[PDB]
């Protein structure tokens, strides 16, 4: 039986991380990168991974972005109407925790003071290549997974 | 240069004695509770004070203020200073009334019973000053200290 | 030279490590601490002692302008050896 | 044992030799559990239903005025007079001069480094002790 | 002592307008309690509003006085076009802060500030 | 570097790792200076 | 005190509140409450959990970097209870399931586990010991549930004698399965605010004079079951479970006057009044009579 | 003379020739003018003279000053007209720049100039917002940078770098909060300056 358990989560675990559809919050620069990550050279939707969805299609939320005082009530509803399971990707420092604009009055020193954050790609801003290198690990986290098995033994 | 003996042997937190005489961390409510209740059942000459040689003068009041209302006069100093007379009555009995300044202005100092050097170093340094320039004279009553 | 506390947590080249008491090494449980294993200062020890033939010799560090700021050291004193400030190598004045 | 401030930690009034009052300011706060001394006195007065009349700094330097006026005047050297009347006292009751010599209690510099629980405490000043006494 | 009026040329003057902003907040806390969902009555919508004002009273400059209207009524305009959203209608009301000490007492076992 | 292999030191990693992150392996940061102020230890004895 | 839980700041988010606390139950409905308002103040708050990592993701912004630790562990290892709470200062019992699994009965959940939690950490050292009963915990009741409360509340005051017991009524809130159970479908209930219960347990770990003590946590009011559901329709503007729930929810909400209750540990009760409509505001598409 | 910025004296001539043209014509409300070393035209007027000022130099045929570039203000506290309002206008004919420069403090309003130019409506709407000064007849003067409810003017010199209040999900209450601020690492200060001068040319008297 628990063999059952382990491949049912090996499927679920695989359609899960070979369909990410992620909605990108824009904010600031580091959006320009994950353009670039779109782009043709990198081709994030050869991944599964489509360029963009709809936020209650969405599967992962990557900020992008310096979150301001001013924005960060806007970003938690989007949060909040994820169906889920749904992930959260920081990007970059300002995301990460305020990076330049850390001492200001205005900003939010890190996203995960909003929402939860399951990858941080640190950078200023991180190249299309190490948010790709994000994604991908974001994938190996998914697959580490283990809903059924914890499940079947609660 | 003294500055890093305020890092070391610190009090950190209140203590009281426990059961067995020793001296054990609690907080700032009992142990304030455990002096108020000592306080509140002395009156007069049986609650005293001694204050050290860094006490600053808001602590020296209060302290005089809450001794004063249980009816105590006992505040004392470590150092002593002759009561006979005038006493602390008028402060020009225990000030240094020429002011430091005022050395640069004398033409002849007697010192009395003190090694300025290492009682007071810019003080003495302000001796030397008037000493080299002024043409001071200076007399020592006491031991021949350098 | 890392070496272990009573609680086994090792101690790093700066001297840290957290005391029995202390709450905060739960942050290491389930994980590791962090310990370069190389320390500095007992590998500068294991240089030898250059022994040169003059009052004062010069060192950059090696590499020239890979090395450090040029600094000249004095050698007069036999007590002792001359210590560059930057890099730790020693030097000595022959006979 | 009530933990107090040092003067690095309280902004807190000193009055020098010549009678001239100054105060220094808090650089650091004092550490651990330790509190601001007048503080300390002020709040065992409420527990023991003795409330002090002042409630801040400022109150607290109020009621120095009240006393000495000259104890809020910072970095200003009052004059004080009548050594005439001091030395009319003086004379009222006579003591005999002990017949030892004056001896000062810093006679040389291993005595000038450690005189007070700070020095006392300082691994510097023992440092300057042994130098000077090797 | 002769200065540039902003509105109100006299206290009288500035009273007036303060009373009218008060009156239009009085009046638009019901519907604020309704669009934006709030857990709070409309009395305390309006105890709230009457705690602004109070803590102003004191003021005899009118100029003063007219910078403190100007800045209730965009107060008021952001709340009525719900450019505001609940987070910021709610931020009044300090619904996450525990509250500090006030007597000498529990500042002083809690900390060193006055 | 089968061609132009790199300068070798002592120090240098001879095993390489890859990233850790998420294992019982990950980087765990804490304060490496040691306690400032040291506190007054009362006596052992007896003696109020 | 060891120096490194020394209180410092002024009470926020990056202050150092002195608690370092394993709160077991922290992914439930009290545990998040408890969570939040531990890292509120910038505790030290350890989460041992045995769920999937993904199911503790809403805990970790509720405290500074650092704050909250994660760890796994199982109610039947006795080495992983003792990982996770010998460096704190004070323990948190949450555990519990309002069902019965196959592979854990309300024995295991309101008895063996809390016996084991109460044990090791009495070995560890730990000093504060909080334990959540129930107001109608009793050994006679119809309710195995209830049975089961009365057993394990008891052995944890042998285990571990200086524990604090906190015995709630029936808590409503967002995440309840309380008004929420009513909403979803002779006796009168006393039902208490969730942030009520929370600000108790918070604050029985700062008081002294809680330790070794049992509390009772009830609401301010009492209500006949008839008059409660008829009210909770009318909030929910709506036309007006296991058997050991249902059993549970006809059980009388017991008045135990020798107890010290939520006014001991400066908490004012919230009325449900107050609260009823944050419930259940979600749910749609004349406050009830109370027992004086 | 490699390293060093050449001078311009043409245009210092001609820009200094326009300053005094200026105040010849509105001696009312222009208190000073001054050209630079690297010749910029400044124009230092009463803030009665803004309109009357702003509208000559956009309309005047001498002048057409047709674009806004900018328009900021300055916080400087030790004045006691703390605020220092900055015109900085283009004038495509005569390819030169011009900056009007006038005064406010906290209490005294200055006369809107989106009746001379339609860019300025914005620029006074960022210095209201930013440093609090109020522009009389605005066709809507509001807050344009901040967050909605801020309290204070942030770029005023006495308004902390970090604010006052932060924000952070609140899970009890289920929405963004604002809390009293606390850093866990705190800005640390700079003292840069070095004690000896570097210009002696702009040494003040003593
Ligand atoms: C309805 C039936 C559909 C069956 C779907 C089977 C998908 C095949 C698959 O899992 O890919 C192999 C995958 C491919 O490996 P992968 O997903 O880790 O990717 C490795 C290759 N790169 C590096 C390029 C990404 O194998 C697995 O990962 C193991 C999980 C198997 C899941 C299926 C369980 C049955
Ligand atoms: N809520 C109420 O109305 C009242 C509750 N109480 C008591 O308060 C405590 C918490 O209440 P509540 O938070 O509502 O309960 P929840 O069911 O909401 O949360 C229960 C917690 O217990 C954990 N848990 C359950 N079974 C096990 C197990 N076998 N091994 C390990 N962990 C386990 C769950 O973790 P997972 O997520 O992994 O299942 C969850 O974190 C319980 O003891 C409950 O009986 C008392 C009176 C009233
Ligand atoms: S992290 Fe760097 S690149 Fe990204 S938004 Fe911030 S400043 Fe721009
Ligand atoms: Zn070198």
């Amino acid at each position: 039986g628990e063999y059952v358990v382990a491949k049912l989560d090996d499927l679920i675990n695989w359609a899960r991380r070979s369909s990410l559809w992620p909605m990108t919050f824009g904010l600031a620069c580091c959006a320009v990168e994950m353009m670039h990550m779109a782009a043709p050279r990198y081709d994030m939707d050869r991944f599964g991974v489509v360029f963009r969805a709809s936020p209650r299609q969405s599967d992962v939320m990557i900020v992008a972005g310096t979150l301001t005082n001013k924005m960060a009530p806007a970003l938690r509803k989007v949060y909040d109407q994820m169906p889920e399971p749904r992930y959260v990707v920081s990007m970059g420092s300002c995301a990460n925790g305020g990076g330049y604009y850390h001492y200001s009055y205005s900003v939010v020193r890190g996203c995960d003071r909003i929402v939860p954050v399951d990858i941080y790609v640190p950078g200023c801003p991180p190249t299309a290549e190490a948010l790709l290198y994000g994604i991908l690990q974001l994938q190996k986290k998914i697959k580490r997974e283990k809903r059924l098995r914890i499940w079947y033994r609660r | 240069f003294a500055y890093d003996g305020l890092k070391r042997q610190r009090l950190t937190e209140p203590m009281v004695r426990n059961e067995k005489g020793l001296l054990t961390h609690t907080t700032w409510e009992d142990a304030l509770s455990r002096v108020a209740g000592m306080l509140q059942s002395f009156q007069g000459n049986d609650v005293a004070a001694i204050a050290g040689g860094l006490v600053d003068a808001e602590a020296l009041i209060a302290l005089k203020d809450l001794l004063n209302r249980v009816d105590s006069d006992t505040l004392c100093t470590e150092e002593v200073f002759p009561t006979a007379g005038a006493g602390t009555d008028l402060r020009s009995n225990y000030l240094l009334n020429t002011t430091i300044a005022g050395v640069e202005e004398a033409d002849v100092v007697l010192l009395v019973g003190t090694n300025p050097r290492f009682e007071a170093p810019l003080f003495n340094a302000r001796i030397r000053k008037s000493w080299l320039h002024n043409d001071l004279k200076v007399a020592l009553i006491g031991s021949p200290v350098d | 030279g890392v070496r272990t506390s009573p609680t086994g947590e090792k101690v790093t080249h700066t001297g840290q490590v957290y005391d029995d008491g202390d709450y905060r090494k739960v942050r290491f449980v389930g994980r590791q601490k962090e310990v370069n294993e190389n320390f500095a200062i007992d590998l500068i020890a294991e240089q030898p002692v250059s022994q040169v033939g003059s009052r004062v010799i010069s060192c950059d560090g090696g590499g020239g302008a890979l090395g450090h700021p040029r600094v000249y050291i004095n050698l007069d004193k036999e007590t002792k050896t001359g210590t560059c400030g930057y890099c730790g190598l020693q030097f000595r004045q022959q006979h | 044992i009530l933990p107090g401030a040092a003067y690095t930690e309280k902004s807190a009034t000193y009055v020098n030799t010549e009678g001239r009052a100054q105060q220094t300011k808090v650089a650091v706060t004092p550490p651990g559990l330790a509190r601001e001394d007048w503080k300390i006195i002020r709040a065992l007065s409420e527990i023991a239903g003795m409330t002090l009349p002042y409630d801040t700094l400022d109150q607290v330097r109020n009621r120095l005025e009240e006393v000495s006026p000259n104890l809020v005047r910072y970095d200003d050297v009052e004059g004080a007079n009548y050594f005439q009347q001091a030395s009319e006292l003086s004379k009222l009751v006579n003591q005999q001069l002990l017949a030892d010599p004056l001896v000062p209690p810093q006679l040389t510099i291993k005595d000038f480094y450690m005189t007070d629980s700070i020095s006392r405490a300082s691994q510097t000043m023992a440092k300057c002790v042994k130098a000077v006494t090797e | 002592t002769s200065v540039k009026p902003i509105f109100s040329r006299d206290m009288n003057e500035a009273k007036r307008r303060v009373r009218e902003l008060y009156r239009a907040w009085y009046r638009e806390v019901p519907n604020t309690v309704h669009l934006f969902q709030l857990d709070i009555s409309v009395k305390q919508g309006r105890d709230k509003v009457r705690e602004m004002f109070k803590k102003n009273a004191h003021i005899t400059d009118p100029r003063v006085v007219d910078l403190l209207v100007i800045k209730g009524k965009m107060e008021l305009e952001e709340t009525i076009k719900v450019w505001k959203q609940r987070t910021h209608v709610m931020r009044f009301f300090h619904e996450t802060e525990a509250p500090r000490p006030k007597d000498f007492l529990s500042k002083f076992y809690v900390g060193h500030d006055p | 570097p089968t061609v132009k292999p790199p300068t070798a030191r002592k120090f240098i990693w001879t095993n390489h790792k890859f990233n850790l992150s998420g294992t019982p392996q990950q980087y765990v940061p804490y304060s490496t200076t040691r306690k400032k102020i040291q506190e007054w230890v009362p006596p052992s004895t007896p003696y109020k | 005190l060891h120096h490194a839980v020394i209180p410092h700041g002024k009470g926020g988010r990056s202050s150092v509140s002195g608690i370092v606390a394993t709160v077991f139950g922290a992914t439930g409905f009290l545990g998040r409450y408890v969570v939040n308002h531990l890292g509120r103040m910038g505790s030290q708050v350890i989460v041992p959990h045995r769920c999937e990592p993904y199911d503790t993701m809403h805990l970790r912004p509720m405290g500074d970097l650092g704050q909250i630790i994660f760890m796994d562990w199982n109610g039947r290892d006795k080495d992983s209870i003792r990982r996770a709470v010998e460096h704190s200062s004070v323990v948190i019992n949450l555990v519990g399931r309002e069902w019965e699994t196959q592979n854990f009965d309300f024995e295991d959940v309101f008895v063996k586990i809390p016996q084991a939690i109460a044990q090791v950490s009495k070995e560890a050292g730990v000093e504060k010991f909080i334990h959540i009963s129930h107001l109608n915990a009793d050994i006679k009741s119809s309710s195995k549930y209830l049975r089961s409360k009365a057993v394990g509340e008891k052995e944890v005051r042998e285990t571990f004698p200086e524990a604090t017991i906190i015995k709630p009524a029936e808590i409503f809130g967002r995440e309840d399965r309380f008004l929420n159970y009513f909403a979803n479908i002779k006796t009168v209930k006393q039902p208490v605010y969730i942030v009520d219960v929370t600000k108790g347990i918070i604050n029985a770990i700062k008081d002294p004079d809680a330790r070794g003590k049992t509390f009772a946590f009830v609401g301010p009011s009492r209500y006949l079951l008839f008059d409660l559901v008829q009210y909770v329709f009318a909030v929910a503007h709506r036309p007006f479970t296991t058997r050991d729930k249902v059993e549970r929810i006809h059980t009388t909400d017991k008045i135990l006057p020798h107890l010290p209750g939520l006014e001991d540990l400066g908490v004012e009760a919230t009325p449900l009044e107050l609260k009823a409509i944050e419930v259940l505001r979600r749910h749609r598409t004349q406050p009830a009579k109370t027992i004086p | 003379r490699p390293t060093v910025r050449p001078r311009n004296d043409v245009a210092h001539k001609q820009l200094s020739a326009f300053g005094e043209y200026v105040a010849e014509i509105l001696p009312k409300y222009v208190q000073q003018v001054q050209v630079s070393c690297f010749n910029e035209l400044e124009i230092c007027i009463h803030p009665d003279g803004v309109i009357p000022v702003l509208t000559f130099l956009r309309d005047h045929s001498n002048a057409q000053f047709k674009s806004l570039a900018d328009l900021t203000a300055v916080d400087i506290p030790t004045r006691q007209n703390r605020f220092e309002i900055v015109y900085n206008l283009l004038s495509l004919r005569f390819n030169s720049r011009i900056r009007v420069k006038t005064y406010t403090d906290e209490l005294t309003p200055i006369e809107s100039s989106v009746p001379v130019y339609k860019a300025a409506n914005w620029y006074e709407r960022e210095i209201w917002d930013m440093f609090g000064v109020f522009f009389a007849n605005h066709p809507d003067l509001r807050r344009i940078l901040t967050d909605y409810g801020f309290e204070g003017h942030p770029f005023r010199k006495d308004f902390p770098l970090s604010g006052y209040v932060e924000l952070r999900y609140d899970d009890e209450v289920k929405r963004v909060v604002a809390e009293p601020v606390e850093l866990a690492q705190e800005f640390r200060k700079f003292d840069l300056n070095s004690p000896w001068e570097a210009f002696p040319a702009y040494r003040q008297p003593p």
